[PDB]
RNA sequence: GAACGAAAGUCGGAGGUUCGAAGACGAUCAGAUACCGUCGUAGUUCCGACCAUAAACGAUGCCGACCGGCGAUGCGGCGGCGUUAUUCCCAUGACCCGCCGGGCAGCUUCCGGGAAACCAAAGUCUUUGGGUUCCGGGGGGAGUAUGGUUGCAAAGCUGAAAC
RNA sequence: UUCGUUAAAGA
């Protein structure tokens, strides 16, 4: 879920840690997340009953 | 080009285009809460400058923890200056949180004469005060070209405030700019408090802007 | 004891005018106090009064109208010669438009404007505005 | 051990709000209503979920719930507001309070039809 | 006026609720509005004074504009029934329950409204609604007894807010005001149907113990 | 040190130098 | 306010309370625009006319409101007789 | 700053209060001030009252009692767990049930 | 300038139960001469004289006026076919409701103050003045030295400066 | 029931 990147920048004072990380958003169809929806979100529906009893 | 998205039924009415100036606000003392009303009535209010951007801490046993306080005056020249406060972590947020802040905490400011009833009023119409802290400030009404004798900070405040001319008279600890500037803010917040001579009569009593274009806010609500 | 009674008024007036109030009780009688509020009255601060005329020592109520800022009584009562009147007007009124300092002229109990009209002068009584 | 996340009780009201007649006081059956209503990966929060689901369940089948309330319960508290009979809302004509009130109806003109006279101590307070 | 004025239907309604008994303690306010003491400490209220507060808060409700910025708020019981019924029938919009403090100060929240007028209940239950009604600029009615604080209160109504028959007629009779003000009830035509409903009920033990008393 | 005790031996210093004062004036 | 020439150069005229005759700051948000409408003949019918009463925010957290609305209307008339 | 509004004892019209002695430590504390209450103790245990009544001369006839003006210091009360220390908005209480 | 002025202390007369400055021991601690225990002197007791000090506190000068409410309390006064007390209408006693005056106080409050704690006064104060008295000018030195004065004494009042 | 003290800065 989270790209991590550990990078050094080099400069006069010395040497920098650059650490960047990126949570991916959820996106089942499609390469731009994964497909694996996250183990605490719980997804549910839309009501679906309607008009129409007994005569 | 953002959508002001829109709520709070005043910032509705101002984008229904029902209120015509901020005055109409005043007059019925309204409460403002969002920072794009005043954006919507005024340009030229932009002109604002920052006065302190002071640490406070807060010992926890990892160690001190550290939160900038900014302070922010911002005003119009024609007489709608505010104040703004805002303690944040990080530099340009507490810079922009107080900026918005100023933005709701902007007053009208009255303007008088020193005596000579010509034109283009440059003083505070009497000898008021404001009290924040032990700091008691003191405006008085000046002749006219005398300027502005004061500390730099509240200097600033009467020229964005266009008070082109006043006396001052601080009694305190005027070394915190945090209630020395409040308390100017106090002074001159309190000068259309003050009961004046020329409001002898009782006044129109207009209609509410909810009353007058209640029908578009039904429309817009529902 | 009692004394000052001019002051002893306006600090009931003061504090009925801070508190919001309709109408004073006030147990002395003076005609420093009688044409104190006439002053008052012919400037319009203040209303109508009406003084129940006791056999001992009468009683003003006056009709408030909810218009005065702050009025008072200073102490010993000053004597001003006239050329001297500018440091009470830079001292006590609030601006050079409003307010009013009442002096105790030698033709009667006078006004601050008044006074400049009538070239006496005076002691002084108080201020209201 | 039941002592539950809030996610997992949320879920599961979201679930009791939205679904109630597909949902029944057996667990092997509730669970698999819970799993074709909704999608839940962990198999483990499969079973916390359709746990508490049964014990919402059983609390619903005793009595209300003040988190959360069904259609039926709430036409149910609607029929038992407009269930309206006459019986108390205008008494017989014949009422008596107070001599103070027989006083007031003295003096303000109304009525003042029956006889007012009770005497009472000062046995107040 | 002169059709304003009080009738024997009124009167005989009003003593049947019993709104004429108030509490035993005394306020710096309520002596405009109660009459005479009377023995074991409860204390009468008088009915013309009480009548021309719910003329004037009808004349307030009625001076509206628009029927949603009227809200209506009661935390007890006792009221929570009649609000509903109240505010849902003619115009005004109900909150009962939980008022949530914060409901009308801060608008992350949706459940944030902007009344032009509120009508409250109980002053020492509603105390919230008070704070909160000078961030707001809102009128405030409140159905007022002789041991209750007047602070943000344009509108008193003298009674005694803890018999459940007094708020249910109190409720019922400014409706019945308000209605006839805006012209859906004429002056000559009585009520429908008999305020039960904006009373109270007992819940289903002497409920239905009535019902299969009654089949 | 106590404000009661320094002026009680501030107090008995004052003794011993009044003492020697008596004993060589 | 008004100059020699006679100019109206005052930026807003704030109201001025109906019980203690104070002027209502422009950040005085404890105040109060009363409104109660008036009421025709025998035929009871609603009129658009209204009155308003200013009440401001330290007579409403003292309670002198409560009096003062009903001492206001009586000089109206429209409260009592 | 004052901690408290009645400075520990109850004189406000008087000037001198008679000292009475502590139960524990036998200290002078002024009557005002002093933890005085008044303990209520049967003399038998509740577990020996079955026992005496069973090996009484009388059937029943006797119930003693015990009563003690028990007098603390606040210096040894809050040793001996009678007066434990409270909050700021909760030293505006009265007596406990 | 004058009269009282807790405790302790001082000078006479009487007595001395308890407690108990100092003191003598017994303990615990590296060490106690201290907190703990045993005994016990001055004192603590009374009548005469002196000293005039304290956290002598409401750490809050005195007199007068104004400015919200509530429930109680102490003392008088007033009103109430109420109850209980003698023999019985006639008077006082005890309880219940309300008002008045001044008194010790309690709770809430956005009346206003103040740095806050908090305060119906510590409010009526830059919108600064009712009458009057004594005291503070950064902290130490120091309530110290030297003067003067009171006291039998311990000591009290007034009271610096160098640094 | 007994159980003392840890220089100076340096965030
Ligand atoms: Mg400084
Ligand atoms: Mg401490
Ligand atoms: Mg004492
Ligand atoms: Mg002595
Ligand atoms: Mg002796
Ligand atoms: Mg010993
Ligand atoms: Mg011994
Ligand atoms: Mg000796
Ligand atoms: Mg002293
Ligand atoms: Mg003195
Ligand atoms: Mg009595
Ligand atoms: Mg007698
Ligand atoms: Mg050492
Ligand atoms: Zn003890």
């Amino acid at each position: 879920y989270v790209d991590t990147a550990v990078r050094h920048v080099l400069l006069r004072q010395g040497v920098l840690g650059i650490k960047v990380k990126i949570m991916l958003p959820w996106d089942p169809t499609g390469k731009i997340g994964p497909k694996k929806p996250l183990p605490d979100h719980v997804s549910i529906v839309e009501p679906k009953d309607e008009i129409l009893p007994t005569t | 080009d953002k959508e002001w998205m829109p709520v709070t039924k005043l910032g509705r009415l101002v984008k229904d285009m029902k209120i015509k100036s901020l005055e109409e606000i005043y007059l019925f003392s309204l409460p403002i809460k969002e920072s794009e009303i005043i954006d919507f009535f005024l340009g030229a209010s932009l002109k604002d400058e920052v006065l302190k951007i002071m640490p406070v801490q807060k010992q926890t046993r990892a160690g001190q923890r550290t939160r900038f306080k900014a302070f922010v005056a911002i005003g119009d020249y024609n007489g709608h200056v505010g104040l703004g406060v805002k303690c944040s972590k990080e530099v340009a947020t507490a810079i922009r949180g107080a900026i918005i802040l100023a933005k709701l905490s902007i007053v009208p400011v009255r303007r008088g004469y020193w005596g000579n009833k010509i034109g283009k009023p440059h003083t505070v119409p009497c000898k008021v005060t404001g009290r924040c802290g032990s700091v008691l400030v003191r405006l008085i009404p000046a002749p006219r070209g005398t300027g502005i004798v004061s500390a730099p900070v509240p200097k600033k405040l009467l020229m964005m405030a266009g008070i082109d001319d006043c006396y001052t008279s601080a009694r305190g600890c005027t070394a915190t700019l945090g209630n020395f500037a409040k308390a100017t803010f106090d002074a001159i917040s309190k000068t259309y408090s003050y009961l004046t001579p020329d409001l002898w009569k009782e006044t129109v009593f207009t209609k509410s802007p909810y009353q007058e274009f209640t029908d578009h806010l039904v429309k817009t609500h529902t | 004891v009692r004394m000052n009674v001019l002051a002893d008024a306006l600090k009931s007036i003061n504090n009925a005018e801070k508190r919001g109030k309709r109408q004073v009780l006030i147990r002395p009688c003076s005609k420093v106090i009688v044409r104190f509020l006439t002053v008052m009255m012919k400037h319009g601060y203040i209303g109508e009064f009406e003084i129940i005329d006791d056999h001992r020592a009468g009683k003003i109520v006056v009709n408030l109208t909810g218009r005065l800022n702050k009025c008072g009584v200073i102490s010993p009562r000053f004597d001003v010669q006239l050329k001297d009147l500018e440091k009470w007007q830079n001292n006590l009124l609030p601006s050079r438009q409003f307010g009013f300092i009442v002096l105790t002229t030698s033709a009667g109990i006078m006004d601050h404007e008044e006074a400049r009209r009538k070239h006496t002068g005076g002691k002084i009584l108080g201020f209201f505005f | 051990g039941r002592v539950r996340t809030k996610t997992v009780k949320k879920a599961a009201r979201v679930i009791i709000e939205k679904y109630y007649t597909r949902l029944g006081n057996d667990f092997h059956t509730n669970k698999r209503v819970c799993e074709e209503i909704a999608i839940i990966p962990s198999k483990k929060l499969r079973n916390k979920i359709a746990g508490y689901v049964t014990h919402l369940m059983k609390r619903i089948q005793r009595g209300p719930v003040r988190g959360i309330s069904i259609k039926l319960q709430e036409e149910e508290r609607e029929r038992r507001d407009n269930y309206v009979p006459e019986v108390s809302a205008l008494d017989q004509e014949i009422i008596e309070v107070d001599p103070d009130t027989k006083e007031m109806l003295k003096l303000l003109d109304f009525g003042s039809l029956s006889n007012l006279q009770v005497t009472q101590p000062t046995v107040g307070m | 006026l002169d059709v304003l004025q009080m009738k024997e239907e009124d009167v005989l309604k009003f003593l049947a609720a019993g709104t004429h008994l108030g509490g035993t303690n005394l306020d710096f306010q309520m002596e405009q509005y109660i009459y005479k003491r009377k023995s074991d400490g409860i204390y009468i209220i008088n009915l013309k004074r009480t009548w021309e507060k719910l003329l004037l808060a009808a004349r307030a409700i009625v001076a509206i504009e628009n029927p949603a910025d009227v809200s209506v708020i009661s935390s007890r019981n006792t009221g929570q029934r009649a609000v509903l019924k109240f505010a849902a029938a003619t115009g005004a919009t109900p909150i009962a329950g939980r008022f949530t403090p914060g409901t009308f100060t801060n608008q992350i929240q949706a459940a944030f409204r902007e009344p032009r007028l509120l009508v409250v209940t109980d002053p020492r239950a509603d105390h919230q609604p008070l704070t909160e009604a000078s961030y707001v600029n809102l009128p405030t009615i409140a159905l007022c007894n002789t041991d209750s604080p007047l602070r943000y209160v344009d509108i008193a109504i003298p009674c005694n807010n803890k018999g459940a028959h007094s708020v249910g007629l109190m409720w019922w009779m400014l409706a019945r005001e308000v209605l006839r003000m805006r012209g859906t009830i004429s002056r000559e035509h009585p009520w429908e149907v008999m305020p039960d409903l904006y009373f109270y009920r007992d819940p289903e033990e002497i409920e239905k113990e009535e019902q299969a008393a009654a089949e | 040190m106590r404000a009661k005790w320094r002026k009680k031996r501030m107090r008995r210093l004052k003794r011993k130098r009044r003492k020697m004062r008596q004993r060589s004036k | 306010m008004q100059n020699d020439a006679g100019e109206f150069v005052d930026l807003y005229v704030p109201r001025k309370c109906s019980a203690s005759n104070r002027i209502i700051g422009a950040k005085d948000h404890a105040s109060i625009q009363m409104n109660v409408a008036e009421v025709d003949k025998v035929t009871g019918r609603f009129n658009g006319q209204f009155k308003t009463y200013a009440i401001c925010g330290a007579i409403r957290r003292m309670g002198e409101s409560d009096d003062s609305i009903l001492r206001l209307a009586k000089a109206d008339g429209i409260v009592s007789k | 700053t004052k901690k408290r509004r009645n400075n520990g004892r109850a004189k406000k019209g008087r000037g001198h209060v008679q000292p009475i002695r502590c139960t524990n430590c036998a200290r002078c504390v002024p009557k005002d001030k002093a933890i005085k209450k008044f303990v209520i103790r049967n003399i038998v245990e509740a577990a020996a009252v079955r026992d005496i009544s069973e090996a009484s001369v009388f059937d029943a006839y006797v119930l003693p009692k015990l009563y003690v003006k028990l007098h603390y210091c606040v210096s040894c009360a809050i040793h001996s767990k009678v007066v434990r220390n409270r909050s700021r908005e909760a030293r505006k209480d009265r007596t406990p049930p």
